[PDB]
RNA sequence: ACCGGGAAGGGGCGUGCCCGCCCGUCGAACGGGGAGCCGGCGGAGACUCCGGCAGGCGCGGGCGGAGACGCGCCCCCCGGCGACGCGCACGGGGACCGCGGCGGGCGGCGCCCCGGCCCGCGAACGCCCCGCAGCCCCCGGACGCCUUGCGCGGAGAGGGGGGCCCGGGGGCGGACCGCGCGUCCCCGGCCGCCCCUGAAAAGCCGGGGGGCCCGCGCGCCGUACCGACCGCACAGGACUCCGGGGUCAGCAGCCUCUAGCGCGGGAGCGAACGCGGCUCAGGGAAGUCGGCAAGCCGGCUCCGUAACCUCGGGAAAAGGAGUGGCUCUGACGGGGUCAGAACUGGAACGGACGCGGGGAUCCCGACUGUUUACUAGAAACACAGCGU
């Protein structure tokens, strides 16, 4: 597992790396499962908005709070 | 140090017999800071309101678990059995039956 | 408590390769983690003084480039046997031919 | 032992299998009066050498 | 102050073996802990490792001596001799 | 059957060339070895199953720096890793262990009690930072730098600024908060020691010279349980690993948390005699082949110690005195120790436990060591030394 800067975050999903991703709220977390490694991200929910709605549409998106 | 504030719920204290001013009189002449009671009405005082206890001080602080065993001090004396402590939330205990 | 702990290996003869180190895991247990030898570094064949920029790891687990310094005879001496070599060279020219 | 060969393994494992009565059917069927398997073995008092 | 009147290192030992092999240890003993002259360093490091072998602590040179001491006195006679044989050799 | 090099002893490829001195896919379930961690599930299995997160080995779709140093292959030769003893001490990390706070839960409670007990958890692996010693670079040219100990310097110290190694730590990922004395384990730099100098190979890599991201897979065997083993079944014999608290010099003795709980069976009586124990007035070896057996001494601190001697010893020689509890004071840079004083108790204090009796001599063997497994441990054997 490892930590990611955002702009890194699209172009995994851009080139169709990534598996799945999950948001999770606590500061919100985002996972991405690529081939590899498992990727985290946390940004304040601000900031999440963009990058979802950003989400590759061939990318399977869930969420997760509790 | 600074001012907190602690209360304990008598709610189930109705049925059977409890004062108020009793149980917040024992706790007045009890309370002991430094291992002495000279200097407490000036740091804390107790308060009878909502039928439950209040402690509110001034630049006194304590432990929560102070305040649970002046509770057990007190109901020793003809409730042996009726009353177990639990807390409810932070700063608030609650007296149950078994 | 008891935190005492049972052997991890196949027999319990504690040789130099079956060490182990104690660790809390997070489910509050104490288990057994195997501390591995670490091999030295390459050694200067003149000298036998330890290379410098190499990591204390065997060749097949580092990348090429990690594996090597940047000096002609990179890895194999330690910077002064090359300059002395190089000045035995030209020297003996200069005395073997023209006086 | 925790760690023995297929070979061992095999061999004792044939003892464990024929260690056995006579069945019952066998007993009406062959009209037998002599009831007890005389070469079974007991794990406490045997010498298996295998 | 000092901590013996005679057995110096060989207190080492006791009351065992004896006067006559103690008096010899002191002087074998003493010799090869000693702290000789590097032939190339010129300074004055050199230590015994193994019986006839002498290194420098500074130079790093390793030299081929005696058991006890790092130049025994046939050797230094016969380094003498074989010198001015050669010389002699010349013309 | 036993013994053995002196034999026209095989490989790369691609024909055809080229290279070549001559065994072992025998011998280690503790040595060497490419790579695994956490959580969960079952009546009986788990580093093996399931879920999650990784790692290893395979297969298919010429630049920067002043410098120390930083950022595809093939053959011949030269090297490296694998790869190594013992030791008193000193230093660092981890785990353990304690004290205090704060959060949740218990117990008992004649008096006292914020004084008792239990629970407060974070792996492998990836990225960034930080790492004493130690070795290296640059300037420049010396009455210093520095360790518990040492050690180092014109073959270039100190000082200023840098590079490399470091089984480790931190921060983010994976996903409660402080402070201490010790204990064990590993590691570090030194120093000491030897007529003792403390394995090998597979495998993997570097140098010089010459020629030139995404998929799929990982076969074979062991794996239950046990001191259930050997002594005809049994107070015997039978290798290793992990190791809390109090008292204490302590892995001793004595008591204990966790965990675990058999040992061919019970009851009554309280004779002789036995077996293992305890105490005895007065005397004190008169007993006996013989002080056999038993008893006296014993921890720590201070005082005080002869003959003789291979000058190292003798030596705990011999002999003396003090020692609890409580209330305090001084010294050392938060921590135990060391020193001293008042008061007090049947005229007591290493209060159990643990723990030398001593001295004057003669014979034998110098000494530590070895032996008749099952009646002999010695004066016998060995030994360094000496000699042929
Ligand atoms: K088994
Ligand atoms: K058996
Ligand atoms: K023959
Ligand atoms: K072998
Ligand atoms: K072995
Ligand atoms: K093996
Ligand atoms: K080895
Ligand atoms: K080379
Ligand atoms: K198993
Ligand atoms: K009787
Ligand atoms: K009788
Ligand atoms: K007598
Ligand atoms: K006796
Ligand atoms: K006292
Ligand atoms: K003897
Ligand atoms: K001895
Ligand atoms: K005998
Ligand atoms: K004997
Ligand atoms: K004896
Ligand atoms: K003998
Ligand atoms: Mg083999
Ligand atoms: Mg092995
Ligand atoms: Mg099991
Ligand atoms: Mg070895
Ligand atoms: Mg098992
Ligand atoms: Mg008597
Ligand atoms: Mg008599
Ligand atoms: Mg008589
Ligand atoms: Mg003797
Ligand atoms: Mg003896
Ligand atoms: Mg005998
Ligand atoms: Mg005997």
């Amino acid at each position: 597992p490892n930590t990611i800067t955002e702009e890194n975050l699209m172009k995994m999903i851009a080139d169709g790396r990534g598996k799945k991703l999950v948001v999770k709220s606590c500061k919100v977390k985002l996972k991405l499962r690529t081939a590899k490694y498992l990727y985290t991200l946390t940004v304040p929910n601000a900031d999440d908005a963009k990058s979802i709605v950003k989400g590759c549409k061939d990318k399977v998106e869930v969420q997760y709070v509790n | 140090q600074g001012n907190i504030r602690f209360a304990v719920d008598c709610s189930a204290g109705k049925d059977l017999e409890l004062n108020l001013n009793e149980f917040a009189d024992y706790v007045r002449t009890h309370f002991k800071i430094n291992n002495r009671k000279h200097g407490v009405a000036e740091k804390v005082a107790c308060s009878v309101e909502g039928d439950s206890l209040v402690i509110q001080t001034t630049g006194y602080e304590f432990a929560k678990r102070y305040v649970k065993y002046l509770t057990k001090r007190f109901l020793y004396q003809d409730y042996q059995g009726v009353f177990r402590v639990l807390s409810t939330d932070k700063e608030t205990y609650t007296l149950k039956p078994y | 408590a008891d935190c005492r702990v049972t052997c991890r290996f196949h027999s319990t003869y504690r040789t130099r390769s079956k060490i182990v180190r104690y660790k809390r895991t997070p489910g509050n247990r104490l288990t057994s983690l195997r501390v591995k030898k670490l091999p030295n570094a390459p050694h200067c064949a003149e000298t036998g003084k330890q290379i410098h920029g190499i990591p204390r790891v065997i060749p097949q687990h580092l990348t090429r480039q990690q594996r090597k310094v940047s000096r002609p005879y990179g890895g194999k001496l330690c910077g002064s046997a090359l300059r002395a070599h190089i000045l035995e060279s030209f020297l003996n020219e200069e005395n073997q031919a023209l006086r | 032992t925790a760690n023995k060969t297929l070979s061992r393994k095999l061999r004792l494992a044939k003892k464990t299998k024929t260690n056995k009565n006579i069945p019952r059917w066998v007993i009406a069927k062959d009209h037998l009066k002599k009831t007890w398997n005389y070469k079974r073995h007991h794990w406490r008092r045997s010498h298996l050498k295998l | 102050a000092k901590r013996t009147k005679k057995v110096g290192l060989t207190g080492k030992y006791g009351t065992r073996y004896g006067r006559a092999a103690r008096k010899q240890l002191l002087k074998i003993e003493t010799s090869q802990k000693a702290k000789y002259t590097c032939p190339f360093c010129a300074k004055d490091k050199v230590r015994r490792t193994a019986c006839g072998i002498w290194t420098c602590r500074s130079c790093s040179k390793t030299m081929a001596g005696g058991a006890y001491s790092l130049h025994t006195e046939p050797a230094n006679a016969a380094r003498a001799t074989i010198r001015r044989l050669r010389l002699a050799r010349e013309d």
